[PDB]
């Protein structure tokens, strides 16, 4: 049938250090901006982070969701070349061939993709650009050999709840479940082709099986990311717990699991959309399996 | 750290039941699963099932439906298995561990272990008998017969004397089990120097500690 | 159920050889396999987690591999301290499930036993029975014979023995062999023999004792 939104693209730059999302916040660090204000409301000597955050961090938000919307006419012309590949109905009332159809699928993909990626760059400088202030503004506290870990380890027990909310093995059941009825779909496509005669429809099915891929492969990623995050912050809390640490290892402390949540959030999100996005794909694949075989005679 | 404490030994009656406890501490088992593993003699490891803490939900393994409940308090930070028509099958050591994480369920840390004994034989305290020489190097012995249940604790000189120790497994002659245990010195060790066979068998809340002498006779 | 079928059930490996220990899923299970080591009177340790993940502290001479279905775990060198039965665990879906279990022991060289014979103490005599005591000890391979002789005749009713697990420090096995009989009949005989017949020596060990 028909896709209507096609949310589950993304696209990271060439250092491979960041990752555009087109959900909001767009980037994890967002998230990690919004961890450290926690972290500054629990010291009174930092919490002048709080005008930061209303001025740079909250104009970085509004700068990436305003980049995302200006890609928003590619967006419609990949979603508009999906919508033909994906319906053999809406494929026949066309005459180019289905392999001319795909090179346009793939040169307007990645003109999407790279414009994504495009009109983020100045928003990709500024994200290190905070985090230095945030280090420079971690120095301002009242220590230095002696820093009090309270703050750290309040972080990791809150943390630890937040990761009990995540139905994790639930993600896990479902992508092995979909991943693998998808690899069984597309061995049984090749060759179930040479049995029935129906280019169009076949190609329709091969071509949202394509996505399907790729949707597949960017729940993995998350899945995985997400994984990382919670052993490592559950290994912190299970481990050694020193009271007092050096004011640079504090910094890197408060980074270290700051990154981890972010990482948590933003995986959380893209996963909560994957999944929609997986199902959907395969109820079209089924339905095109069911015009494939029901007007046999 | 993370630590694990499981209550003591349990001497249960067929077609009884029994509730076993597992206290825990370094984590709160609000955040994890935890789970309950059964260890038989000749039958490797069994997972029986789990629990969730946060809102009590619990699967099991299913030759355990039925059989095996599990809970858990997190107000005292327990975890909690009990087993009812139990029959002698059932006589087991039961670990209590914990998941690894949210996206780790493999276990990960473990208790002491608990065992059950199913059986109707009465408690006996056991029967403790030095073995001497006969009348380079000397060999002694410490004959322990006529106890139920199991465990019992032998030592040599309270634990101090270990080396070239050999305590046997014990067996089970009509209804009471045996045990041995022998120890081998220098010639030049014993007699001189003391020697004891120390025996403990809580069950029967008994201590029986034998020095062995040369015999006279 | 996942199935889960490890090969072998026991292994004998001399040091420094290689151990291999083969794990048979009947269902895909990716890599989501974990590999523990039991030791006698100690909890289970886990040495590997999904994906062949050694865990932290665990020496690099363990690892495993596959995906899907097969899977191994490969000890490079074996070690006397690596003697334990070894279980896989299926964390790919509930419910868990465990291999059947893999004891393996270390292979030394041959080695006699020790014998002993030990009368019945005298505050078992007093309480009415008579135990005769035989010990065995530190010898190898662990497969021994133990025959009791009373006034030279053969006696095979009355008799237990218990084998211990192989020694951490010298890898050898050692056997008990009991004797019980009543005071009654203790008292109605001379000579005690224990015979000790090993791989080692074509010709039994004896100790005997006459009650005087
Ligand atoms: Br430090």
């Amino acid at each position: 049938n028909t896709t209507d939104n096609i949310d589950y693209f993304d696209i990271s730059d060439e250092s491979n250090y960041y990752l555009i999302s087109q959900l909001r916040p767009h980037f994890s660090n967002i998230y990690f901006f919004d961890e450290f204000k926690r972290y500054a409301s629990y010291h009174t000597e930092i919490k002048r982070y709080e005008d930061i955050h209303k001025t740079k961090v909250n104009s970085l938000l509004n700068e990436a969701s305003r980049a995302i919307g200006i890609c928003n006419r590619a967006k419609n012309t990949v979603k508009g070349l999906i919508n033909i590949l994906e319906n053999p109905q809406k494929f026949k009332t066309q005459r180019e061939s289905y392999d001319v159809k795909l090179r346009q699928y793939e040169e307007k993909k990645e003109a999407f993709r790279g414009c994504l990626l495009n009109k983020n760059r100045k928003n990709l400088d500024q994200i290190k650009k905070i985090n230095n202030e945030i280090r420079d503004l971690l120095e301002k506290l009242k220590c230095s050999q002696d820093c009090q870990t309270n703050v750290y380890f309040d972080m990791i027990k809150i943390y630890l709840v937040d990761f009990k909310k995540m139905p994790y093995e639930n993600y896990d059941t479902f992508i092995k479940q979909y991943k693998n009825s998808y690899l069984s779909g597309v061995d049984m496509i090749r060759k179930i082709e040479k049995q029935i005669d129906n280019p169009v429809t076949i190609n329709a099915i091969k071509f949202t099986q394509k996505e399907m891929g790729y949707i597949i492969d960017r729940f993995e990623y998350h899945l995985q990311k997400v994984k990382h995050s919670i052993d490592q912050v559950t290994a912190l809390s299970d481990g050694v717990k020193p009271k007092q640490v050096t004011k640079n290892r504090l910094k890197e402390y408060y980074f270290n699991i700051g990154n981890y949540y972010s990482i948590f959030k933003f995986g959380k999100d893209s996963l909560n959309m994957l999944n929609k996005a997986l199902i959907h794909k395969e109820k079209i694949v089924h339905n095109l399996l069911g015009e494939l075989f029901g007007h046999l005679e | 750290e993370v630590q694990l404490q499981q209550s003591g030994a349990e001497l249960v009656k067929p077609g009884a039941s029994v509730k076993l406890s597992c206290t825990a501490s370094g984590f709160n088992i609000k955040d994890h699963f935890m789970h309950w593993v059964k260890q038989r003699t000749a039958q490797g490891l069994e997972w029986i099932g789990r629990i969730d803490p946060e809102d009590g939900e619990t699967k099991y393994a299913p030759k355990f439906q039925g059989t095996a409940t599990i809970t858990a308090d997190t107000s005292s930070n327990t975890a909690y298995l009990q087993l009812s028509s139990l029959t002698s099958e059932d006589t087991a050591v039961y670990y209590c561990a914990r998941s690894g994480s949210v996206s780790s369920p493999w276990f990960a840390y473990w208790g002491q272990g608990t065992l059950v004994t199913v059986s109707a034989a009465k408690t006996t305290a056991p029967s403790v008998y030095p073995l001497a020489p006969v009348c380079s190097s000397v060999t002694l012995g410490c004959l322990v017969k006529g106890y139920f249940p199991e465990p019992v604790t032998l030592t040599w000189n309270s634990g101090s004397l270990s080396s070239g120790v050999h305590t046997f497994p014990a067996v089970l002659q009509s209804d009471l089990y045996t045990l041995s245990s022998s120890v081998t010195v220098t010639s030049s060790t014993w007699p001189s120097q003391s020697i004891t066979c120390n025996v403990a068998h809580p069950a029967s809340s008994t201590k029986v500690d034998k020095k062995i002498e040369p015999r006279g006779p | 159920e996942t199935t889960v079928t490890q090969s072998p059930a026991s292994l004998s490996m001399a040091l420094g050889e290689k151990v291999t220990i083969r794990c048979i899923t009947s269902t895909d299970i990716d890599d989501d396999l974990n590999w523990y080591q039991l030791k006698p009177g100690e909890p289970p340790k886990l040495l590997i987690s999904e994906g062949n993940t050694l865990r932290p502290g665990v020496p690099s001479r363990f690892s495993s591999s596959g995906y899907g279905t097969d899977f191994v775990f490969t000890i490079e060198n074996m070690l006397s301290e690596d003697v334990a039965d070894y279980y896989c665990l299926q964390s790919d879906n509930l419910p868990l499930t465990f291999g059947a279990g893999t004891k393996l022991e270390l292979k030394r060289a041959d080695a006699a036993p020790t014998v002993s014979i030990f009368p019945p103490s005298s505050e078992q005599l007093t309480s009415g029975g008579a135990s005769v005591v035989c010990f065995l000890n530190n010898f190898y391979p662990k497969d021994i014979n133990v025959k009791w002789k009373i006034d030279g005749s053969e006696r095979q009713n009355g008799v237990l023995n218990s084998w211990t697990d192989q020694d951490s420090k010298d890898s050898t096995y050692s056997m008990s062999s009991t004797l019980t009989l009543t005071k009654d009949e203790y008292e109605r005989h001379n000579s005690y023999t224990c015979e000790a017949t090993h791989k080692t020596s074509t010709s039994p060990i004896v100790k005997s004792f006459n009650r005087n």
